[PDB]
């Protein structure tokens, strides 16, 4: 693979200069022994003070692993590359892919270090490991092959990859493989017992055309828009009452028809929020119509590739987390729920870390793309420690809620 | 001749689309021009500078300038607008160490190697963008045209080109001596380690053993400085570091920028000088870019400075880093939104101190605070050390429990164990889950119109009891909270609270316990008093009773 595919930068966008975030001393030795290998097998090679891009470093472990990973956070070059119509105008994104009983992820991201990097686009890719108390200049580094986490890699590589693939895809046609970034996403109709293998004999099928041992699995048949219930009670307090047409005036934007007149008029009067109200059997219809209405699904809701996916997140307490995945408001094109995070019982912050990557993880097999998220934390806390639970190969996006949202209630 | 390596050059380019310099030469006295073409000579010979043809077309002024006592010129040119055309480089010198965070070195030696730079050739390309023309005597002859071969001093890349080409040459000395130091700060290069004075100048003599290889004689810097070395501000000694002497300057009148140095002195004392306050002297300056307006202190502001006398009185210094030792930061609120704290490893001697402010907001608690100095510190410790402290906070285990639990968002600390130094930081107040059986249910709602700004505020209860105050030059949040603060003053010490006001549910669950609204100030400090509080919401105009009979009695 000699020959090296021409890169260029948007028009009027010069290279990224992202400032290097410290590093502990045990994530700086780490990268020091990844690139001083990775410089012995010319995948990169150091750089003068006439490069002034930078691209943030830091190092990762993957899931059930122990060996350190280096993870470049390539979010500013992404934007700033070319958009790229590969060898077609587009991939339509494999729908079939979240219909799979069963999808295994497989990291192959090392292939992209056997496709030269456009000499002149090198230049983009320049990194720094950073120092201790700047004791030392920064050690700096630019890439010579297709990096890992760039967004033009799986571009430049498809063509090589779509040869690899093919006689195993002719093999198994009802086999869903699908490439995000630097990951691989192969998808079987088949009972775990037998994926194992195909995703196997996958894996030794490509280390015969020049890996990681490493898998997880998915599955995606649970993947909907969760739905608006409301509680099934004997008794009704004034607080239940009032509870309930909150929760309904909020699906209401959602919802057409639904209505609270009739639960309204039951809280006639100035009354103790403990006091019990007998629901009159208007009271109960329309409380009965509402149910039915939140039992279809919300009107006109349609993925629109052009606009952003949206992801917010609320913390329910006790290890629960809820979200919801939108383009426009109140048009929710995925819900959900989170319980029991592994491994941070105690740690707020790791629980939310991992949320965002599963959530990324589910919108990449859904769309194809991963979405912007709104997250319930201070910014301040959330930049000082997510680097330290992430274990995904790719970044999303997202901004802070600083506000309380009162719908938090409403998905409870 | 003993061969010597080239020192490898950088290649340099013009920002894209722009051209060299095209600047006029600035017509000279006979005896400035006259030393100027003595100083090139010299130049010329020892290889600086080289004379070029009339094919050139760039130009770039040169000058000429004395000192005081010293009898002789000076040549100076001017590459203002070279620097502007030429390309950004990677300035390879931005942060320096933190002397807080260096370890002890038994042995020092200082190094010149200002001459080195004059080893550093320049791009062979690039060259001919510095040109200079020395005018001739009377302008009656063509003026004498050079360019640099060597990196020149006030040109864009030549500090970065400098440091990186020396940084090049020493790193395989470095990397096969890892029993010393070296740093280069200008034309000095520091060698540090702790062999024992024999084996340590064995390894400078190897130094200059190395840099010769590339025709670099490096003789020790000339009028040795005794300990302290002055660098960076700071004075380090053998064993122990501080800031240069700070010195408070006496004043019966000070102006905006006078206070402006006060606050940068004693931000720079704040790093190893504990409990230094800043907040009353910063604030005397917010709205203002006259800096000889005279502002007179607030009682405040001299308390606090005098404050500060009394901590600059005696020198402190702090102490090195041994990285077999623990790593510990202590936190301390001091009020208004200040915050100190100390890193060390042993009790008594700090490696470091530092303050941290409150961030600009409405509303915050002593809890948020606490958790964003937590989170400098944790970033600050990476930097300097490479690892997160062990933190010591005035906050009980319990408080910081219930604090994260029941709070709507993430948030962490790392691992941190309770000190008991008053004033402990606290939750002032706790809101309850469910309503409270037995207590009285207020209904509270208020409204103003937004052209009279005349409002109303009050509230109706199950016992009948009611309130509807007026009110002048209001606006419909504030209405809001006024219905909740006159519902929680006229209550017992258990209650139930009903609004509609999204606005100020958003602050409640926010659980500020200070503020910029004296209005929510004055129900922070009812909800301190209850005993318990439930707050429940419902949306407006929605027919629910106590709410739509409260707002037909607020809404005029
Ligand atoms: C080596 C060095 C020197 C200087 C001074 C500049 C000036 N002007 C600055 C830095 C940043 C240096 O760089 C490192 N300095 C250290 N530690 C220091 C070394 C100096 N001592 C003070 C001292 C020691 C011995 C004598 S003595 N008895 O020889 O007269 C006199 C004074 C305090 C700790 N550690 C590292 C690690 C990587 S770089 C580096
Ligand atoms: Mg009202």
């Amino acid at each position: 693979p000699i020959e090296t595919v021409p890169v260029k930068l948007k028009p009027g966008m010069d290279g990224p200069k992202v400032k290097q975030w410290p590093l502990t001393e045990e994530k700086i030795k780490a990268l020091v022994e990844i690139c001083t290998e990775m410089e012995k097998e010319g995948k990169i090679s150091k750089i003068g003070p006439e490069n002034p891009y930078n691209t943030p470093v830091f190092a990762i472990k993957k899931k059930d692993s122990t060996k350190w990973r280096k993870l470049v956070d390539f979010r500013e070059l992404n934007k700033r590359t070319q958009d790229f119509w590969e060898v077609q105008l587009g991939i339509p994104h494999p729908a079939g892919l979240k219909k799979k009983k069963s999808v295994t992820v497989l990291d192959v991201g090392d292939a992209y270090f056997s496709v030269p990097l456009d000499e002149d686009f090198r230049k983009y890719t320049a990194f720094t490991i950073p120092s201790i108390n700047n004791e030392t200049p920064g050690i700096r580094y630019q890439y010579n092959v297709l990096p890992q986490g760039w967004k033009g890699s799986p571009a430049i590589f498809q063509s090589s990859m779509t040869k690899i693939l093919e006689p195993f895809k002719k093999q198994n046609p009802d086999i869903v493989i699908y490439q995000y970034m630097d990951d691989l996403y192969v998808g079987s109709d088949l009972e775990i017992g037998q994926h194992r293998t195909k995703i196997e004999e996958l894996r030794q099928h490509l280390l015969r055309w020049g890996f990681l041992w490493m898998g997880y699995e998915l599955h995606p048949d649970k993947w909907t828009v969760q739905p608006i219930v409301l509680p099934e009670k004997d008794s009704w307090t004034v607080n239940d009452i009032q509870k309930l047409v909150g929760k309904l005036n909020w699906a209401s934007q959602i919802y057409p028809g639904i209505k609270v007149r009739q639960l309204s008029k039951l809280l006639r009067g100035t009354k103790a929020l403990t006091e019990v109200i007998p629901l009159t059997e208007e009271a109960e219809l329309e409380l009965a119509e509402n149910r039915e209405i939140l039992k279809e699904p919300v009107h006109g809701v349609y993925y629109d590739p052009s606009k952003d996916l949206i992801a917010e997140i609320q913390k329910q307490g006790q290890g629960q987390w809820t979200y919801q995945i939108y383009q426009e408001p109140f048009k929710n094109l995925k819900t959900g729920k989170y319980a029991r995070m592994r491994g941070a019982h105690t740690n707020d912050v790791k629980q939310l870390t991992e949320a965002v990557q599963k959530i990324t993880t589910e919108s990449i097999v859904i769309w194809g793309k991963t979405p912007k998220f709104k997250l319930p934390i201070q910014k301040e806390t959330w930049e000082t420690w997510w680097t330290e639970y992430w274990q995904a190969t790719w970044i999303p996006e997202w901004e802070f809620v600083n506000t309380p949202p009162l719908v938090k209630l409403w998905y409870q | 001749m003993v061969p010597i390596s080239p020192i490898e050059t950088v290649p340099v380019k013009l920002k894209p689309g722009m051209d060299g310099p095209k600047v006029k030469q600035w017509p000279l006295t006979e005896e400035k021009i006259k030393a100027l073409v003595e100083i090139c000579t010299e130049m010329e010979k020892e290889g600086k500078i080289s004379k070029i043809g009339p094919e050139n077309p760039y130009n770039t002024p040169v000058f000429a300038i004395k000192k005081k006592d010293s009898t002789k010129w000076r040549k100076l040119v001017d590459f203002r607008e070279l620097n502007k055309r030429t390309q950004d480089f990677w300035e390879v010198q931005l942060g320096i160490p933190h002397p807080a965070g260096l370890k002890k070195k038994k042995s020092v030696t200082v190094l010149d190697v200002g001459d080195a730079y004059f080893s550093v050739p320049l791009d062979e390309d690039f060259r001919k963008y510095t040109a200079f023309t020395i005018p001739s005597i009377n302008n009656e002859t063509p003026g004498i045209r050079y360019q640099y071969n060597v990196l020149p001093q006030g040109w864009k890349g030549s500090p970065a080109i400098f440091q990186s080409s020396m940084t090049k040459i020493l790193e395989p000395f470095a990397a096969q001596n890892p029993d010393i130091v070296i740093i280069q700060y200008m034309d000095d290069l520091y060698v540090g380690s702790d062999l024992e004075i024999g084996q340590h100048r064995t390894k400078i003599e190897e130094l200059r053993q190395h840099l010769l290889r590339w025709g670099l004689t490096t003789p020790d810097k000339k009028h040795q400085k005794e300990p302290p070395f002055l660098w960076m501000g700071y004075e380090l000694h053998p064993d122990k570091w501080t800031v240069q002497p700070i010195v408070l300057p006496e004043k019966d009148s000070w102006t905006v920028n006078d206070i402006q140095k006060l606050v940068g002195k004693l931000n720079w004392a704040s790093q190893i000088y504990p409990g230094i306050k800043v907040r009353q002297l910063s604030k005397l300056l917010r709205g203002t870019k006259a800096l000889t307006e005279v502002i007179p202190l607030t009682e405040e502001a001299e308390l606090e400075l005098a404050e500060n006398r009394e901590i600059l009185k005696e020198p402190v210094h702090g102490v090195y880093y041994d990285p077999s030792k623990d790593l510990i930061a202590e936190i301390q609120k001091q009020g208004q939104g200040q915050w100190t704290y100390q890193i060390y490893q042993e009790p008594f001697k700090n490696l470091k101190t530092g303050k941290y402010a409150r961030m600009r907001g409405a509303h915050t608690n002593d809890v948020k605070q606490l958790t964003e100095a937590v989170q400098k510190i944790t970033t600050e410790s990476i930097v300097i050390w490479g690892k997160t402290p062990k933190f010591k906070l005035p906050i009980q285990k319990e408080t910081w429990e219930t604090w994260w639990t029941e709070y709507w968002q993430a948030t962490w600390i790392p691992e941190w164990e309770f000190v008991n130094t008053p004033p402990l930081v606290k939750l002032w107040y706790q809101l309850e889950k469910e309503p409270i059986v037995g207590a009285e249910t207020f209904y509270v709602d208020g409204a103003a119109n937004r052209e009279t700004k005349l409002g109303k505020a009050g509230y109706v209860t199950n016992k009948g009891r009611q309130k509807v105050v007026p009110l002048t030059n209001t606006t419909n949040q504030k209405t809001e909270l006024q219905a909740i603060y006159l519902a929680l003053q006229d209550s017992g010490l258990e209650v139930n609270i009903v609004t509609d006001s999204q606005y100020a549910l958003g602050i409640i669950q926010a659980q500020p316990d200070k503020s910029e609204s004296e209005l929510v100030n004055q129900i922070i400090e009812q909800l301190i008093k209850k005993e318990k509080v439930y707050l429940a919401w419902v949306p407006a105009h929605k027919g629910i009773g106590g709410n739509e009979q409260v707002d037909k009695l607020v809404s005029a």
